[PDB]
């Protein structure tokens, strides 16, 4: 994840695991 | 080239623990997640969780967390997933898996997956019974209370191939049971001779039943 | 938006802190 | 928490025919996933993010949709198409799957070929007595089975087992055994094995008296 592009579903990988259960938000 | 090899099949007792690994070659290990998922038959997957390498961090599915730990040894390339008080509705295939490459990966990686079997049953030999009929005849062999899986069914050794159909095995009283047919013309039969051949290679089980008419 | 940031340039996992929950 | 639901469970093309499977979310889905997999192998990507097509995958396949309903196609059937396919939502997490959409091939209707069996000897000498009945080469999948004993339904102690679709001739074949204990089987004499299929509004009936 460091130093990557984070396209499509693996923004949703990072902010999980950033975020964990405390849950994320992406759109709109 | 990477690649996710998984550990082997494995068969545990209710109760007991388990530790089933996914070993990672051809890429930055520690760049991907690797995450873990279960079939329990041929219409379900489900999410069961996911490790950072970099450090270990897991992210679990809840419904599987309480009996689910997942870590990471970075220096062989290697994730573990531990599943406890497993019991029979935890039988199933379990996969690891690699999302596609980042910015523009157009493949994920699969494991080939590792089968669990959760069940308190012996090592048992199976009962094979014959079946016959109370221009083309059917005949049929009944495999009966064997353990593990699989069985092995043929034909006259393997001499009638066709017209054959072996059905999957079903858990009935704890042990497996399976039937298989075959057809052939009656001018073959029993003015010769039809045997169905049994093999279980767990219990070293290799028996021949030959189809007689009952009179 | 942060989807197209994220893809377009390079976000750190430290930004992401701020669209948690 | 997000349930994915594909519809039709069951579906039947032949090759060049135009095949659509829906996957309808329970709430809003940002990016959706497709995999194919056929028994005895790992389930291999097809969609990745809604409509971006997988690697070594053919240009036949596509996959579209927005919000709450999504949709996968191919332009134009082939033979080795035939499959069940997920859709995964990697929007939320927990991530979850539908519980698929099973493609099968298409052919001409088939009546079952019926064949009932009494318990052999040997198993009765062991205590045992199943009763089994092959319902062999069928099409479509579609198949009821009703055991009688004596002129009298019987449900419990029925185990039924279906193959996969025929690789060679497209059709199914199913196994119904009927498992008494020796006491019960020797009580009654009257067995039946009783198959409804659309192929025919009169069911076919395979019986047997132990004499
Ligand atoms: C975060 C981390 O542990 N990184 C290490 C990396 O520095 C090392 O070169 C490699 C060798 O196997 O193992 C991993
Ligand atoms: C299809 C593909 O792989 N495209 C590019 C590749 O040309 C490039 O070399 C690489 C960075 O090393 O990033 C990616």
């Amino acid at each position: 994840f460091v130093n990557q592009h984070l396209c499509g579903s693996h923004l949703v990988e990072a902010l999980y695991l950033v975020c964990g259960e405390r849950g994320f938000f992406y759109t709109p | 080239e990477v690649r996710l090899q998984q550990s082997g099949p494995e068969l545990v007792k209710p109760g007991a623990s388990l530790k089933i690994s996914c070993k990672a070659s051809g890429y930055t290990f520690t760049d991907y997640n690797i995450h873990w998922l279960r079939q329990s038959h041929s219409k379900s997957l489900e999410w069961i969780g996911s490790i950072y390498p970099y450090n270990g961090r897991p992210g679990y599915n809840q419904k599987f967390k309480n009996k689910t730990t997942l870590t990471v040894d970075n220096s062989s390339s290697t994730a573990y997933m531990e599943l406890r008080g497993l019991t029979s509705d935890d039988s199933a295939v379990y996969f690891c898996a690699r999302s596609r490459s980042y910015y523009n990966g157009s493949r994920d990686y699969w494991g080939q997956g590792t089968s669990l079997t959760v069940s308190s049953a012996k090592t048992t030999p199976p009962s094979v019974y014959p079946l016959a009929p109370g221009s083309m005849v059917t005949l049929g062999c009944l495999v009966k209370g064997y353990f593990p899986e699989p069985v092995t069914v043929t034909w006259n050794s393997g001499s009638l191939s066709s017209g054959v159909h072996t059905f999957p095995a079903v858990l009935q009283s704890d042990l497996y049971t399976l039937s298989s047919s075959v057809t052939v013309p009656s001018s073959t039969w029993p003015s010769e001779t039809v045997t169905c051949n049994v093999a279980h290679p767990a219990s070293s089980t290799k028996v021949d039943k030959k189809i007689v008419p009952r009179d | 938006g942060i989807v197209e940031q994220c893809c377009t340039s390079i976000c750190s996992l430290y930004q992401l802190e701020n669209y948690c929950n | 928490q997000i349930v994915l639901t594909q519809s039709p469970a069951i579906m039947s093309a032949s090759p060049g025919e135009k095949v659509t499977m829906t996957c309808s979310a329970s709430s809003s889905v940002n990016y959706m996933y497709w995999y194919q997999q056929k028994p005895g192998s790992s389930p291999r990507l097809l969609i990745y993010d809604t409509s971006n097509l997988a690697s070594g995958v053919p240009v036949r396949f596509s996959g579209s949709g927005s919000g709450t309903s999504f949709s996968l196609t191919i332009s134009r059937m082939e033979a080795e198409d035939a499959a069940t396919y997920f859709c995964q939502q990697w929007s939320s997490y927990p991530l979850t799957f539908g519980a698929g959409t099973n493609l099968e091939l298409k052919r001409a209707d088939a009546a079952p070929t019926v064949s009932i069996f009494p318990p052999s000897s040997e198993q009765l000498t062991s205590g045992g007595a199943s009763v089994v009945c092959f319902l062999n080469n069928f099409y479509p999948k579609d198949i009821n089975v009703k055991w009688k004993i004596d002129g009298s339904e019987r449900q419990n102690g029925v185990l039924n087992s279906w193959t996969d679709q025929d690789s060679k001739d497209s059709t199914y074949s199913m196994s119904s055994t009927l498992t008494l204990t020796k006491d019960e089987y020797e009580r009654h004499n009257s067995y039946t094995c009783e198959a409804t299929h659309k192929t025919s509004t009169s069911p076919i009936v395979k019986s047997f008296n132990r004499n």
